[PDB]
């Protein structure tokens, strides 16, 4: 595959509990994708045009801990399972893909890059199936075209008996709609 | 009242 990734951890269990309570994160931010956590779940945010986008079923209505304290959501759409906070400064903002390619790449929280075949506006087949457990925690993760532009973010896995054969995602078009409607 | 917290990042190339 063309696209590669790696991760870097920035916080541990105690620091996360504290930062959650204070809402103030002074760590330098970097990367195209942020790995997020709350008290109960982990998920990802993809930063696209100055906004870091993730799923509602992960973030709910919560603020994001920021350098100036908690950041309020700029966009909240419960029915599309989409939320967005203004992107922290060091976050590397990605570009929306508009040509729409056939072959897509899902970036997981493990920084693995998984080949996906687009099947429609918001659906993509895994070229080889993976355990559900392997994708869990990667909601909000980007689906990219080979060029590295973002076509959508990971929302739900299509699976049977613990095996995922396809993914449902929120298309960048959805992000347009939410921003305009607000 | 708890905030969502960045615990890591992923760098693309
Ligand atoms: C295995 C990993 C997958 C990526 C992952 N996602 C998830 O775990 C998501 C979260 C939840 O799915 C959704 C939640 C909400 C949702 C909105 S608000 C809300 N919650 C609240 O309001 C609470 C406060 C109660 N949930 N909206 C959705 C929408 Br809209 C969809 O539109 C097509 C599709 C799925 C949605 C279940 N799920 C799934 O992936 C589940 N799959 C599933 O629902 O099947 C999908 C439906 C569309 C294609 C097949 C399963 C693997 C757990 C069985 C994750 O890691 O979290
Ligand atoms: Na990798």
């Amino acid at each position: 595959a063309p696209i590669t990734a790696y991760s870097q951890q920035t916080r541990g269990l105690l620091g996360c509990i504290i930062t959650s309570l204070t809402g103030r994160d002074k760590n330098q931010v970097d990367g195209e994708v942020q790995v997020l956590s709350t008290a109960t779940q982990s998920f990802l945010a993809t930063c696209v045009n100055g906004v870091c986008w993730t799923v509602y079923h992960g973030a709910g209505s919560k603020t994001l801990a920021g350098p100036k304290g908690p950041i309020t959501q700029m966009y909240t759409n419960v029915d599309q399972d989409l939320v967005g906070w203004p992107a922290p400064p060091g976050a590397r903002s990605m570009t929306p893909c508009t040509c729409g390619s056939s072959d897509l790449y899902l970036v997981t929280r493990h920084a693995d890059v998984i080949p996906v075949r687009r099947r429609g506006d918001s659906r993509g087949s895994l070229l080889s199936p993976r355990p559900v457990s392997y994708l869990k925690g990667s909601s909000g993760g980007p689906l990219l075209c080979p060029s590295g532009h973002v076509v959508g973010i990971f929302r739900a896995a299509v699976c049977t008996r613990g095996v995922a054969k396809a993914v449902d995602f929120i298309p960048v078009e959805s992000m347009e709609t939410t921003m305009r409607a607000s | 009242k708890g905030s969502v917290v960045i615990v890591g990042r992923i760098i693309l190339s």
